[PDB]
């Protein structure tokens, strides 16, 4: 465990890191990504016991400075890239501890974004004032913004189709969408009552768990639009994450 | 399809659907007043605009 | 209670169904439990909570 | 005064109903100083305001993390060297629930007022 | 149990040294697994007095 | 029409505009009829974001209601001589904040704003947004970062604009 920032954790992302003086321990180590609410992000490097072939460094290797409050990061797929979220996005590297690129429609807000699997250089994100903005890493230039009738929460992406991502939308709402034409959603899902927080994709791309505000998680097919099962207790309350397994069987 | 819900979720579930419902009859007797209005369809309401 | 008429009096099914449904009736009359009370300092009221000023000289 | 009085209440009940979006009316400058304390310490979230030109109007979002909060009638007077008896008096714990006083620097929260070493007026508390 | 909890909230006084006055010596509080999970499961109008149990000086076992 | 109607005219931009009012009253039967009651006083230099700049000039306000129908007529005929140029119709007067809107609904007054916006951000700071008309919207969102760049020459808050559709 590890006693990050007097902050709220505002977000949480693992990956494998490159640097340029050396390459670091991944089987003998995984990496941490937070983001902190005070302006902070940090590296943690995490000693794990899968291998045996080995036998320091428990922790905290870099820091990253920052002017504005973070809402949210994500790590990317490849290349040991991240970007943060927040009043002000921008990306990050980790060899490098100065603000890389900053990106903005005009004065801008936002509480989420999310990378996508394949096609790996597509940075989607959650705006505040009910807008979802993509952007593409490699043209070093956001595409557009589609508005919304009131904000969403959460993104992921399907990770077997890689232009088909789900959005979270705080009435009791689902869409999923296709990056082709934003203007038709592919499919609704509206089995919730109250504001959801987030959707995850299963990883074999048939099935997308989601959770909301009501002590409840829905998890629906990709075609049929209506939620197939409810899990919920009486000592849940409030769900706020909730991811799939690897093998989609968690 | 029968699964336990709370009924903290069947009750405003009850209310939801009561005006759901009522939005979709308050909306066909415009549809039958107004001679053709847009078919909005459902995968669209969603959307404020884009770009 | 349901309304005690002659369709249930030539029924005779007051001892088949009974009448005050049980499990409805004590859900109802037992009151619920209300919020966990902390600060015992004086009455809440629309204007936040209000105290007395005897209890701010005491305090004072 | 009053508009101090009928705009906490409402709020304390909406987290109880859970209800996203909420409605302030009316609207004054210090309701609109006090609101992002709990914004800066982590209470709420994001928030608005409508501009009938009349008073105004809030429009705030909320996202959990709140048991109560609420503004404490009548006025109270407060030293520099009270403040953790306040504490004892109205909140429940010691390193959570917050308390705020109004002094020369304005409405800001209580451990920087001995920060600021700065005595000033208690109006409310939120825990 | 969640009755000592509720009313020590009630009556403003929290565990660890609260416990100090009474028996007088060093003591260190420890909650079943089966305790916080029904006393969590009391619901949203108790959970200051869940924060309050939940601590790093109140063990679990 | 030359050195008149100036109000100290040695500094530079205003010889500019006292050209731009000769051309601007043989025009006889209409034009030199409203230019009657005018006074113009200075002029204040405004950079933008982009390697064009920006032109303001003042009133003392004697006649700013009439003024008003004159500076919608004016538009179109003074970017013919100011091309890849923008000029606005200002003035300056002596609760500083409830001032300071006014000065603002003068600056907007071609399609005045409806709506007044701000945003309490997580990092503590403040944004504030201006909802704007949409009646013929073609020319602003070219010159949108006109009045935005203006104000913050004059005050130092940033401001964002942004039209309905």
């Amino acid at each position: 465990s590890f006693k990050a920032h007097y902050g709220l954790v505002t977000g949480l992302c693992v990956t494998q890191p490159r640097f340029h003086d050396k390459k670091p321990d991944l089987k003998s180590q995984n990496f941490m990504l937070s983001c902190s609410d005070d302006k902070t992000v940090k590296l943690w490097s995490i000693n794990v016991d899968d291998y045996s072939n080995k036998n320091n460094e428990e922790g905290l290797i870099r820091t990253f400075d920052g002017e504005s409050a973070f809402q949210g990061i994500d790590s990317h797929r490849e290349n040991s890239t991240f970007a943060t979220g927040g009043a002000k996005i921008h990306l990050w590297d980790v060899n490098r501890l100065k603000p890389v690129s900053d990106l903005s429609w005009g004065a801008d807000n936002i509480t989420s974004l999310k990378f996508n699997q394949n096609e790996t250089d597509i940075l989607a994100s959650t705006g505040s004032d009910n807008s979802i903005v993509l952007y593409d890493l490699r043209t070093n230039s956001p595409t557009q913004k589609i508005v919304q009738t009131m904000r969403t929460n959460a993104i992921c992406w399907n990770p077997m189709e890689a232009f088909n991502f789900v959005t979270a939308n705080e009435d009791h709402n689902a869409y999923y969408y296709d990056m082709r034409n934003l203007s038709r959603s592919l499919n609704v899902f509206k089995d919730h009552v109250s504001a959801v927080m987030d959707v995850d994709f299963s990883p074999t791309g048939d099935e997308i768990v989601t959770g909301s505000y009501d002590k409840s998680i829905r998890i629906y097919k990709t075609n049929h639009g209506h939620s197939r099962e409810i899990y919920h207790t009486k000592r849940m309350q409030h769900v706020f994450q909730v991811k799939y397994s690897m093998d989609s069987k968690y | 399809r029968h699964r336990h819900v709370p009924q903290v979720i069947k009750k405003a579930q009850e209310i939801k659907n009561i005006e759901l419902s009522s939005i979709k009859r308050r909306e066909a007797n415009e549809r039958r007043t107004r001679k053709d209005m847009p078919y909005i369809s459902e995968r669209k309401k969603q959307i404020v605009g884009t770009v | 209670q349901f309304r005690k008429i002659e369709s249930t009096y030539k029924k005779d099914i007051e001892r088949r169904i009974g009448g005050s449904i049980k499990a409805r009736d004590k859900e109802k009359a037992t009151k619920r439990e209300r919020g966990l009370k902390i600060s015992s300092v004086g009455r809440s009221t629309r204007n936040g909570l209000i105290v007395s000023k005897r209890d701010i000289a005491r305090i004072s | 005064s009053s508009v101090l009085a009928d705009a906490l209440n409402a709020i304390n009940n909406a987290e109880k109903t859970g209800k996203r979006q909420v409605l302030i009316r009316p609207s004054s400058k210090v309701i609109i100083k006090f609101l992002q304390v709990m914004q800066k310490h982590g209470y709420i979230g994001e928030f608005e305001y409508i501009d009938d030109h009349r008073s105004g109007k809030i429009v705030v979002q909320l996202n959990g993390r709140l048991n109560k909060c609420g503004v404490i009638s009548p006025r109270f007077n407060v030293k520099i060297g009270d403040i953790e008896k306040w504490t004892a008096n109205l909140l429940p714990a010691r390193q959570f629930g917050y308390v705020i006083l109004t002094t020369s620097a304005g409405i800001m929260d209580h451990e920087e007022a001995r920060r600021k070493h700065v005595s000033g007026k208690i109006l409310g508390f939120v825990y | 149990d969640t009755n000592f909890i509720n009313f020590s909230i009630q009556k403003k006084v929290d565990i660890v040294r609260g416990m100090m006055d009474c028996l007088l010596a060093k003591c260190n509080p420890l909650i079943t697994d089966c305790v916080m999970a029904e006393l969590e499961k009391l619901g949203p109008k108790y959970r200051i007095a869940l924060k309050l149990a939940r601590d790093p000086r109140i063990k679990r076992l | 029409p030359q050195a008149k109607i100036l109000s100290q005219a040695p500094t530079e931009l205003e010889l500019q505009v006292a050209q731009a009012f000769v051309e601007l009253e043989n025009s006889s039967p209409e034009l030199k009829a409203e230019l009657r009651p005018l006074q113009f006083k200075s002029i204040r230099e405004i950079d933008v974001a982009g390697g064009k700049k920006a032109l303001a000039i003042f009133v003392p306000v004697p006649s700013l209601a009439g003024f008003h129908k004159v500076q919608t007529k004016l538009t179109r005929e003074l970017e013919k001589k100011f091309q890849d140029r923008h000029v606005i119709f200002l003035a300056e007067r002596r609760t500083l904040t409830a001032v300071h809107d006014k000065i603002l609904e003068d600056l907007v007054f071609p399609t005045e704003i409806v709506g007044k916006r701000v945003r309490y951000l997580v990092g503590g700071n403040k944004i504030q947004k201006v909802l704007l008309d949409s009646k013929d919207v073609q020319q602003i969102d070219y010159k949108l970062e006109s009045f935005q760049a203006v104000y913050n020459k004059l005050t130092g808050k940033q401001i964002v604009f942004e039209i309905p559709s």
